């Protein structure tokens, strides 16, 4: 299935993810799309922070869902 | 014989017959249309409603977390300047 | 006796019951007839529809009567 990985800077990601994939799952796949590192990625989904561990369905996270990526900022 | 003597009793009750079934059938049949009618349209249009509740509902939650994030942002760069 | 129940796209069903056969199990007739489970089904006569319990006699449901069937839909 797809979800969606919006950033704060607009730009949105799409990923290609099973309702089993950890967290930890997803910032690998957001980081072969944008080679951003996983430790450089904290992700936001119904007000919560997701914890690498449980997976998209722990979460209730669906198909066409929107989650937000925060990164890090050497200014 | 006895429908020759029972004919002048019952004859017009009988003629009449198919006319008043149908009457009551065609009777029947329009105010259930009519009703049903109603049921589907306000079926359709409620559900048309739920979904849009639902849209809406998800479209203030993505704005929520992403003020969260937004919050989330500053606080966790600031710390590591 | 026989009576005929109109379907939403037309198609008339076939049913021999009897004045004291309640709405319960017509439907279950229905679902003999047309593999329809009765808890999508809704019957309409004259206008309202038809409770569970309540029989064609209680209806006013006679010989060769139509009754109006409306499947319910799948989420709602």
């Amino acid at each position: 299935m797809q979800i969606f990985v919006k950033t704060l800077t607009g730009k949105t990601i799409t990923l290609e993810v099973e309702p089993s994939d950890t967290i930890e799952n997803v910032k690998a796949k957001i980081q072969d799309k944008e080679g951003i590192p996983p430790d450089q990625q904290r992700l936001i989904f119904a007000g919560k922070q997701l914890e690498d561990g449980r997976t998209l369905s722990d979460y209730n996270i669906q198909k066409e869902s929107t989650l937000h990526l925060v990164l890090r900022l050497r200014g | 014989h006895m429908p020759g003597e029972l004919r002048r009793e019952y004859e017009e009750e009988i003629s009449k017959v198919a006319a008043e079934r149908r009457a009551s059938e065609e009777e029947e049949n329009k105010a259930s249309e009519e009703y049903i009618q109603r049921l589907l349209a306000e079926e359709e249009e409620e559900e048309k409603r739920q979904a849009e509740k639902r849209r809406r509902a998800m479209e203030e939650q993505l704005k929520s977390d992403e003020e969260l994030a937004r919050k989330l942002s500053i606080d966790i760069n600031n710390f590591c300047e």
